[PDB]
């Protein structure tokens, strides 16, 4: 999971 | 927004939508290619061709469960480029180049098209 | 193989089937959450959820157009989900996450039930 | 295009  | 990503979201739908394709699972149109046929998801075929794309979007031909393509197309080119469009993957051989080429162009599939003409350029 | 590979294909791919989502074209079960009522394509749901893909490869369950789920289900919750299964961006916060982690765990979405576990874990 |  990551920050877009 | 303040969303978080999963970065193998994409890749592990399209990997299920090719594992329904492989298994025959709500595939709900044949392509007939000469004397071939190709079972697929009509929203798969869409996503991936401008050609599909509006096909599917026309009120009479979004109900029939047979497209039949031009004579002129060659199996095995409409073969290699379904195979893309379920797995982002293109088997792109010297032997088989001129086909993709000519089946992504009726298809209108432009980054097909454009890795195509690249190729062909090099050569 | 000596296939090549467009990294895009896959976000490309997602990206129009949220369009014809939004558009509600080929859209074939609705799905019902309490009194809300949301339209999908059954092979994205499939490709998303343990629970639809066990849902929809079930020789009765596959023809439906209609789908209840379970009245412990919150609205909100499944939006957010199908959101996700849609766009790969998930719009967890401090006052949906408990209902987002409950939808996931009832849908086998495993990758959200992770992200929800270790967001609660750090507060 | 990348090889994969
Ligand atoms: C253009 N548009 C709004 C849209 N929405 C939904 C879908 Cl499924 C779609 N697909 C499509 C259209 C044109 C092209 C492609 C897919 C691939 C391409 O090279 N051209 N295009
Ligand atoms: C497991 N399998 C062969 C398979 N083939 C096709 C599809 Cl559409 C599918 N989808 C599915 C099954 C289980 C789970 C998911 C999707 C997401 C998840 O967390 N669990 N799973
Ligand atoms: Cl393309
Ligand atoms: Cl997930």
């Amino acid at each position: 999971w990551v920050i877009p | 927004d303040s969303c978080i990503q999963f970065t193998r979201h994409a890749s592990d739908v399209l990997l299920n939508l090719n594992r329904l394709r492989s298994r025959d699972i709500l595939t709900d149109v044949v392509i007939v290619v000469s004397r071939e046929q190709f079972r697929a998801h009509k929203t798969v075929l869409m996503a991936c061709s401008g050609l599909f794309y509006s096909i599917f979007t026309d009120q009479l031909k979004c109900n029939l469960s047979v497209i039949n393509l031009d004579p002129e197309i060659n199996p095995e080119g409409f073969c290699i480029l379904l195979d893309f469009m379920y797995t982002s993957r293109l088997n792109l051989r010297e032997g088989n180049i001129m086909a993709v080429m000519a089946t992504a162009m009726y298809l209108q599939m432009e980054h097909v098209v454009d890795t195509c003409r690249k190729f062909i350029k090099a050569s």
